[PDB]
């Protein structure tokens, strides 16, 4: 469910 | 009078001679072309063969004054493309460089520190070349007094910009056993009250806490998280920045990483952080807030009782579109992962309405997101015998004309996700 | 951050 950074 | 505005063509007439006065002095005329000049001629000085001498000249101990102008020289040249820092790395500079640490003079130890992050700077490649010549334990070195307050001030700015750099960029990220040796002096330079040492740490921090769970673990552990959220409150917005992206990159690891941000009492700073007048800090924020709701429904609850949904619900009402698609991110998590309660706890703040509104945006992964929360806010709906209600108020503020459309529409998981919402509720 | 700076005037 997380998203890292671009 | 002398050294002002020669051409290149005279630059090597000097640096050629057998005369280390007019070496000196044809080198002080390149650093003031290089120093001096908007639009310096880098590729004509590499072209015109001098960098070698240059890296030449910083070893010449017996004369500190053309030890400082090649150094600074070889700084500006490396400041430019990567081809270019690329000349000054072949020309031999890094060691010459890392031996110029040692320098009894200030200003020349200080200038290598300085082209030593041009080079960190380039890329991944420099970095770890720059790490195995040995610059980390000679660059730490330097900091190795009781209170850094009594070094100068352009010194430790420019130390810990440095260090920063050694920090810096991600296929790879810098060896295990280098972010080991810099994490305890970061951990020092973070409560150092300088605003621009505070702003290039916490870079350093943010760059350290992109990647792996794993990178995350190893600073979260040395226990900087409380100090990150106080500069997270500070009035510099350079400070702010680079403490809200690693606050942010934190939230994106572990349910027990998050944790550990939400108990230094980062919730408080957000109604600040998402009404900021600068575009970019809004973004990051939200971005933060849709990796916290993504967490654990406890997680969840403290976002609610810091009165934070009524934030979001405005950030989704009237942000910048890129503000906008991540409020959307942060609903579907809430949604997905929220109990019953919270999710009608949603509703009542008023989500329906700007949900609604984004179904008229040109971009195809917004879409999708909102049909997902709209989806889980209707399963809340079937456990409750209340979808009957949502229909109407859906209906009611524009809702249904959007969702109708989208039936008709050039894309699978949409048309799917709709054409199923209508077949299943308006109906 | 500007990943390089010049030591610039």
């Amino acid at each position: 469910k997380k998203r890292r950074e671009a | 009078q002398g050294t002002v505005n020669w051409s290149v063509e005279d630059i090597v007439k000097g640096i050629n001679s057998n005369n280390l006065e007019s070496q000196l002095q044809a080198t002080q005329a390149a650093r003031k072309l290089l120093s001096r000049e908007k639009q310096p001629p880098i590729d004509n000085i590499i072209r015109a063969g001098l960098i070698p001498k240059f890296v030449s000249f910083l070893g010449k101990t017996d004369c500190s004054p053309i030890q400082f102008e090649s150094a600074w020289a070889l700084t500006n040249i490396a400041s430019g493309t990567s081809e270019q820092t690329k000349a000054v790395v072949d020309g031999g500079a890094i060691p010459a460089f890392i031996s110029l640490l040692a320098s009894p003079h200030a200003h020349i130890s200080e200038q290598a520190v300085w082209a030593l992050g041009n080079i960190a700077g380039d890329g991944s490649a420099f970095r770890d070349l720059v790490i195995k010549h040995g610059a980390i334990d000679p660059l730490l070195a330097l900091l190795a007094v009781p209170d850094l307050s009594t070094l100068a001030c352009g010194y430790l700015r420019n130390l810990t910009w440095t260090l920063s750099n050694l920090c810096r960029n991600k296929n790879p990220a810098p060896p295990l056993d280098a972010v080991e040796q810099i994490l305890p002096t970061l951990v020092r330079l973070l409560h150092h009250n300088d605003p621009e040492v505070l702003a290039d740490s916490c870079w350093a921090i943010s760059y350290l806490t992109d990647g792996p769970n794993e990178r995350i673990e190893m600073v979260v552990k040395k226990g900087v998280v409380p100090q990150l959220v106080k500069l997270l409150g500070a009035t510099e917005l350079p400070i702010v920045t680079p403490a809200l992206r690693a606050i942010g990159n934190i939230v994106t690891g572990t349910d027990e990483q998050t944790q550990k941000v939400i108990d230094a009492g980062a919730l408080a700073v957000f109604p600040s952080l998402l009404t900021n007048p600068k575009t970019n800090i809004q973004k990051e924020a939200t971005w933060t807030m849709s990796n916290i709701t993504a967490g654990r429904q406890d997680q969840i609850q403290q976002v609610v009782n810091h009165g934070l949904v009524p934030f979001l619900v405005g950030v989704l009402s009237k942000a910048d579109f890129k503000t906008q698609k991540e409020a959307a991110w942060a609903i579907t998590n809430y949604t997905s992962g929220g109990t019953v309660e919270q999710i009608v706890y949603l509703v009542h703040c008023g989500i329906i309405e700007p949900l609604m509104n984004l179904l008229s945006a040109k971009d195809t992964k917004i879409i999708q997101v909102i049909l997902d929360a709209i989806s889980n806010i209707f399963q809340a709906a079937e456990k409750l015998g209340e979808t009957e209600k949502l229909s109407i108020m859906i209906e009611e503020c524009g809702g249904l004309d959007k969702i109708e459309a989208l039936q008709r529409h050039e894309n699978e998981s949409v048309y799917k996700a709709s054409l199923n919402l209508i077949e299943k509720y308006f109906s």
